């Protein structure tokens, strides 16, 4: 998980570059650490591929699908000595295991805390993943427009775009100018209103129950207080 | 639920890979929801009866190591509850017969119905705990010897040993709290020896306080003989 | 006998590709083909160069340094009128629609460089190719008698292969989406019927 | 609530004012956006209400970062801080207030047991079309809130029937129904009750309360038993 | 020159300097144990309390 | 034995700085260093002045009065081509990237004043410094062989100290955030163990 975070940081570094460039051994120590991380990733879904009680069920769990659009393009990248900023943002989808690994370090010991970190993790992972997607769309162009209507957005400009979008603020200073980009923004507004009206709002309201008679008494000095118990009613 | 969870999940219980799954028709109240949210990987609740086969399958009763049936101590009719628990025993033993079931019985007379059920086997480890009989007997036996109930309660219950330094009664009290009861086959060097000699060798040389014994030879099954005389020798088994 | 969850998710994945094999075919039918077949409407003519002149009106191009520079130089304009064979009229040449839609008044937008003299020489070097070869060797030239009555293209916006990949790869996604569903049912039917051969 | 809202809003406006007056420091403070403080206040009010005109917006990277953090913080303390405290200031009861004394409209207060059955027959005869022109408005005072059938029946008569929640054993409720100005009060007794005498004594209690409030009044009441009728004669008024 | 930095430096050194003094005074008081402060909470301590009227007027004025 | 609320909020404040010591380090790694190390990629050359000329194309600067005035005057352009030592090519000088990105066609944007003659004299005064000292005293000059193949800078956008404060002050915030947590635990452990020395 920590090396997955490191690969995501490598993606964040590589998002400040053009579409591709030719390397041999070093340009920013770019692929040199990426190859090591991805070889460890290959070994990690290697030894749990043999741990599959169902060889098909492991193949379609989205926990190696994230580990699966990344590693063969890294092998092609080191076979060709050039980089590509493709579906590497899918590594951010592995942030869904953050509550699971944070439970291992004895930091969270509360079911409300586990559920809260699960919600924040699926929110941040979905948001960064979709931001990487529409970043990848907007760096390129509409291909029927021969890749000419490219919108040179930073990844983090695009992150700002999705936070302004999902909260229905919509400044319009930054927006998708490509047809495929507008199409994905339509789909993601519908998906965001889907999993806000169906995923969270019955789990948000599990973290909203409060009881209005609890706590203790503030011992104010000088105020002798009486505790009154027994049957208590408007009459008595 | 609280008393059972406390003894079962007591820290002194050390490493036990047993997860308690609770099946009850009534949904848990807020105090139950807090108590179930005090144990995550350890306690799961499910809604449903044990009188429906699908619910037994949902709780995986067949793979379950044992099923414990708890009877409300306070009820309008003791016999009615006892018959409900016997009904639950019949349902579980009809689903999967090779299972241990530990149950609570409010009345001593209602215990016979379990014996009437064919699958139930006492020797197989199926056991029925009669609350009325045990509580009254503990009170009774204590009428003979004042304070026996506390001694017997501190044996089986896992209770946390606390270091006390000051000369109080609690310091001498906790010297015997951490004792428990244990069942064990005797060694082969005790064959044909008298019970007082074996108790002397257990308490003198290796500080064990032996109470009772098994005894079976072609008669009815192996009774529990509390402190036999020198009249009865110790068998190999 | 029941569909297991490995089998069931393969069915859910297999239907997801059958649907998206239709939708990607359905999107590209008017998002890719609608600009394509309008470009394929203009036919190959065989036209001759009428006249090549200049105007004197500058037009502001935009060069760059590479690290996001917005340098804007200027280039002179050249109007290459040609004599069509089919619609036999006086019409301009255009390198593509991208040269046409940005500046229809010019025939050749040079790649914009920093110095104006660099952009000047790229004009006359292109102009020298059309001041020596006039009338002789009539070339293939694309013209539409529907949209642009007086504009002739030199190329297309696309290739012959632009009809291929819009029909191919959603149908490739469609067939593979079927082969997931078919091989799930067939292997299950071999795993539910051949088990009872006892 | 209004104080924490205004204080948070002005504080965050001052923060992003301070950010936007300066620039991004890696841009060597060159992308400064010369915002007034109150332009920035307008920006945050347009932002938090999710209106988002886009005429004014943060053009600095650190500014965009704080606007992301403050949109998340604003949706945090709107979904977690106020909306269970907003809904403490939202509870209203739909049967209270008093009766508008319209001049010329002699109103009747109807009390006693009130239900769809008892109320329907009286309303039908009183509001019958053949009754022609009668300026009498029936006002019903009952402790129990009306059921959905009662709500439909009361919403079949608008300028004619008003319900109010309250007893006739409290003087304030009698004042709310304007009993003193009321032409007459009709007390309806549930025909079906566990004890006839108990209900009869309750209706006599209601008579005593109304005649103690305002003695010069006509009261028409229902009595379940003939023997209980004498108590009304015993009342002096 | 642009001496904007000294203000924030002064406030933060007042914060974590004054925070460490409270921690180390609560360190050395419980480290020396290993090997007229009475009425001063009453001159102004009562005055700070909202119950005092002068105290309420002081809160309103500040 | 319990953490008191003064102790507990110090732990909550101490963790808040340990987290923000990471995040401020994490933000500035690609929000401060990513523009920084690209500027540190261009190396020190030792280049000679090739030629200093003018063009005649005006460029519209923007002066001000002080109380939000948008006065726009104009200034002539000067192209100072220099001969590099390392990449040995004909390339312009630029005062910084800010002079480069706004007007790459000029070498020196003067500070814009109201009168055009004021902006005119600031050009030729700068030009006189480069029309007398030509070829002699080859100066240090920054050039990148990756991004700008024909643009040479005179300065950097930043200093050597730009690597310091992006790594220093989040780590200063990180250590102080640790020292709050450590001294809370240690003083509590001296306040819970040394109390029982009775
Ligand atoms: C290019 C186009 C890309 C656009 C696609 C972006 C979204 C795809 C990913 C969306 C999120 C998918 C992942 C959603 C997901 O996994 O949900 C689940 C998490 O709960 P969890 O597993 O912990 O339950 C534990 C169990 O014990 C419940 O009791
Ligand atoms: C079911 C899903 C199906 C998806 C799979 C099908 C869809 C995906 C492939 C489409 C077919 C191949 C694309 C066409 C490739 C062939 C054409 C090609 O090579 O395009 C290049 C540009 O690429 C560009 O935009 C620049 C971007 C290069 C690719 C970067 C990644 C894009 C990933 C996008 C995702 C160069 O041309 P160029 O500029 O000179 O012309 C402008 C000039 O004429 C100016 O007038
Ligand atoms: C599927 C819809 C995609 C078809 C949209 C399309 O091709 O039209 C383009 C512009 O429209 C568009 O950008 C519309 C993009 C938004 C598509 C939203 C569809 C949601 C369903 C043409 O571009 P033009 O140069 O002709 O103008
Ligand atoms: C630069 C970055 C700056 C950005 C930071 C802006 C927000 C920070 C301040 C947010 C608000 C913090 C203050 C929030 C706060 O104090 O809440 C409390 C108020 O309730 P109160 O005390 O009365 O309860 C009385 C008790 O008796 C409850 O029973
Ligand atoms: C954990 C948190 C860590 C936060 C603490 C660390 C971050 C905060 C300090 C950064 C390091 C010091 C900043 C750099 C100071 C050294 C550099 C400096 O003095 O900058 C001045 C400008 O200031 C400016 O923007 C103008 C604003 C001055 C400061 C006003 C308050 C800003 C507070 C912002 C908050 C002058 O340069 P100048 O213009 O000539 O260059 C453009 C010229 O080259 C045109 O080409
Ligand atoms: C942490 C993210 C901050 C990194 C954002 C960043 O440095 O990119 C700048 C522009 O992007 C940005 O303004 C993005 C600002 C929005 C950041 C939103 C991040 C929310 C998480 C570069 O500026 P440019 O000149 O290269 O374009
Ligand atoms: C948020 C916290 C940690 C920041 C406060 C730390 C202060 C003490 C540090 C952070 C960066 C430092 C500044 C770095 C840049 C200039 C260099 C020079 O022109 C004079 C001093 C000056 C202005 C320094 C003064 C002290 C300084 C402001
Ligand atoms: C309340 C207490 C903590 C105040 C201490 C704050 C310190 C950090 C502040 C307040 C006074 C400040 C000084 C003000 C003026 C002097 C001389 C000037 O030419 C340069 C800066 C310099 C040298 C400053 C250094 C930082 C400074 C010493
Ligand atoms: C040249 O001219 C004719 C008539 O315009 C045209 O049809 C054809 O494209 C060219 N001829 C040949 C043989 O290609
Ligand atoms: C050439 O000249 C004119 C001008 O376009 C045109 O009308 C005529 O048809 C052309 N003749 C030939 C032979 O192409
Ligand atoms: C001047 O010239 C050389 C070669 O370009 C260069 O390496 C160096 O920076 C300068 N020489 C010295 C001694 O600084
Ligand atoms: C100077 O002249 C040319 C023009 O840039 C260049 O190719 C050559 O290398 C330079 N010579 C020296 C000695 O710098």
């Amino acid at each position: 998980f920590a090396l997955s975070i490191g690969a995501l940081v490598i993606y964040f570094i590589d998002s400040s570059n053009p579409i591709e460039s030719c390397q041999n051994f070093y340009k920013d120590f770019t692929l040199q650490i990426d190859m090591a991380f991805n070889v460890f990733f290959l070994l990690y879904f290697g030894l749990r591929f043999i741990a599959a009680n169902d060889k098909l069920w492991f193949w379609l769990e989205v926990n190696s699908v994230v580990d699966f659009f990344t590693v063969p393009p890294v092998f092609v990248s080191v076979y060709l000595n050039r980089s590509w900023l493709g579906l590497r943002f899918l590594r951010a989808l592995r942030l869904i295991q953050f509550s699971e690994i944070l439970q291992f370090l004895n930091i969270l010991k509360t079911s409300n805390s586990i559920k809260l970190v699960n919600l924040l993790s699926i929110f941040i992972s979905t948001w960064l993943t979709a931001a990487g997607f529409i970043h990848l769309v907007e760096n390129s162009g509409d291909p029927w427009e021969n890749f000419q209507n490219n919108q040179a957005l930073t990844y983090w400009e695009c992150v700002y775009l999705l936070m302004v979008t999902m909260s229905t603020v919509g400044y319009g200073d930054v927006y998708a100018k490509t047809t495929l980009g507008r199409l994905f923004m339509v789909f993601f507004i519908l998906g965001g209103l889907a999993m806000f009206a169906s995923y969270v709002p019955e789990i948000i309201e599990l973290i909203g129950n409060r009881k209005k008679y609890g706590g203790s008494y503030s011992a104010v000095s000088g105020r002798k207080h009486i505790v009154v118990c027994g049957h208590i009613t408007l009459e008595s | 639920v609280s008393n059972f969870l406390k003894d079962f999940l007591h820290k002194d219980r050390d490493d036990v890979n047993v997860e308690i799954v609770f099946l009850h028709n009534i949904s848990p109240n807020l105090e139950l929801e807090a108590l179930f949210k005090r144990h995550f990987t350890q306690v799961e609740f499910y809604q449903g009866s044990v009188l429906n086969p699908h619910d037994l399958a949902r709780v995986k009763i067949e793979s379950a190591d044992a099923c414990l049936i708890l009877a409300n101590k306070y009820c309008a009719d003791p016999d009615a509850e006892d018959a409900s628990n016997i009904m639950r025993v019949i349902s579980i033993k009809n689903y999967h017969p090779k299972i241990r079931i530990i149950t609570q019985m409010l009345q001593y007379h209602n215990k016979a119905h379990l014996l009437n059920i064919p699958s139930w086997n006492w020797k197989e480890g199926d056991d029925a705990i009669c609350l009325a009989e045990l509580k009254l007997g503990f009170i009774a036996q204590s009428c003979l010897a004042q304070g026996l109930s506390t001694m017997l309660a501190n044996l089986f219950s896992m209770r946390s040993f606390i270091k006390i330094e000051e000369d109080t009664w609690q310091k001498y009290y906790l010297e015997g709290v951490s004792n428990e009861m244990y069942t064990e086959y005797l060694s082969s060097a005790f064959v044909g020896l008298s019970f007082p000699t074996v108790c002397e060798l257990c308490f003198v040389k290796l500080k064990l306080l032996m109470i009772a014994i098994e005894y079976k030879s072609a008669n009815r099954e192996s009774r529990i003989l509390i402190n036999p005389g020198n009249h009865l020798k110790i068998q190999e088994g | 006998y029941e569909y297991t969850e490995a089998e069931d998710k393969s069915i859910r994945l297999g239907l997801f590709l059958i649907i998206s094999g239709v939708v990607s075919l359905f999107i590209f039918g008017f998002c890719w083909l609608s600009p394509a077949l309008q470009d394929l409407q203009a036919t190959e003519a065989n036209c001759t160069v009428l006249s090549v002149q200049q105007i004197g009106e500058v037009f502001e191009c935009t060069f760059t340094c590479g690290a996001d520079c917005r340098g804007t130089s200027q280039y002179p304009c050249v109007q290459v009128y040609v004599n069509n064979s089919e619609s036999n009229s006086r019409a301009l040449l255009h390198s593509d629609e991208h040269q046409l839609l940005t500046n229809p008044k010019c025939s050749y937008i040079p790649p914009c460089k920093r110095e104006n003299q660099k952009n000047l020489e790229s004009v006359m070097n292109w102009q020298q190719y059309w001041k020596d070869e006039i009338g002789s060797q009539p070339f293939t030239c694309y013209f539409n008698q529907h949209q642009r009555p007086d504009d002739v293209l030199l190329h297309r916006t696309h290739d012959e292969i632009v009809l291929l990949h819009c029909f191919l790869w959603p149908l490739v996604t469609f067939v593979v989406g079927v082969l997931i569903v078919v091989l799930t049912i067939c292997a299950k039917s071999l795993a539910v019927k051949a088990e009872a051969m006892k | 609530l209004l104080s924490i809202f205004i204080s948070t809003w002005l504080t965050a406006a001052g923060f992003i004012h301070l950010v936007e007056n300066s620039g991004d420091p890696w841009e060597n403070f060159q992308n400064n956006q010369a915002l007034t403080y109150w332009e920035c206040v307008y920006l945050l009010m347009v932002t938090m209400s999710t209106v988002g005109y886009g005429d004014v917006y943060a053009k600095t990277t650190l500014g965009r970062l704080f606007m992301v953090f403050f949109i998340l913080g604003g949706l945090a303390m709107f979904a977690s801080y106020v909306p269970e405290i907003i809904e403490l200031i939202g509870n209203r009861k739909k049967y209270g207030g008093s009766y508008s004394a319209v001049s010329g409209r002699k109103h009747i207060v109807v009390c006693g047991h009130i239900t769809l059955e008892s109320v329907s027959n009286f309303l039908k005869d009183f509001l019958h079309k053949d009754r022609d022109d009668v300026n009498v408005e029936i006002v019903f005072l009952h402790n129990i809130s009306p059921n959905l059938e009662l709500e439909a029946l009361f919403k079949r008569h608008f300028t004619q029937v008003e319900f109010y929640q309250g007893s006739v054993l409290n003087p304030h409720d009698l004042a709310r129904v304007k009993i003193e100005s009321a032409d007459a009060c009709l007390i309806l007794a549930n025909k079906y009750c566990a004890d006839p005498d108990a209900e009869d004594a309750s209706n006599i209690m209601r008579v005593i309360s109304i005649k103690n409030y305002h003695p010069k009044i006509r009261i028409i009441t229902q009595m379940l038993q003939y023997h209980n009728k004498a108590h009304l004669l015993n009342i002096p008024s | 020159q642009r001496m904007w930095w000294a203000f924030l430096a002064s406030s933060m050194v007042t914060f974590f300097g004054g925070l460490f003094i409270i921690l180390l005074w609560r360190t050395l008081k419980y480290l020396w144990t290993v090997c007229w402060m009475t009425s001063v909470k009453d001159w102004a301590g009562v005055m700070i309390s909202a119950q005092t009227l002068t105290g309420r007027v002081l809160v309103v004025l500040v």
